[PDB]
């Protein structure tokens, strides 16, 4: 999220994200956030 | 020393903590149980 430099769009990276807790409670300090519609689980239901 | 194998891939699992090797004057036992 607060990377400095991103890739392109037809060379896209792929990290693999695993053995953690995963807070996703640090997504508030950004731009005023024009994108959240998620397609699967809800955002209430992200923390369980 | 990386002599044990030659072609690497996609990594699963990652683990470093203390070594299990401590300390012929000692036994050293070990039971690996792989279930579920």
């Amino acid at each position: 999220f607060n990377a400095t430099r991103f890739a392109s769009v037809y060379a896209w990276n792929r990290k693999r994200i695993s053995n953690c807790v995963a807070d996703y409670s640090v997504l508030y300090n950004l731009a005023p956030f024009f994108t959240f519609k998620c397609y699967g689980v809800s955002p209430t239901k992200l923390n369980d | 020393e990386f002599r044990v194998y030659s072609s690497a891939n996609n990594c699963t699992f990652e683990y470093v903590s203390q070594p299990f090797l401590m300390d012929f004057k000692n036994l050293r036992e070990f039971v690996f149980k792989n279930i579920d």
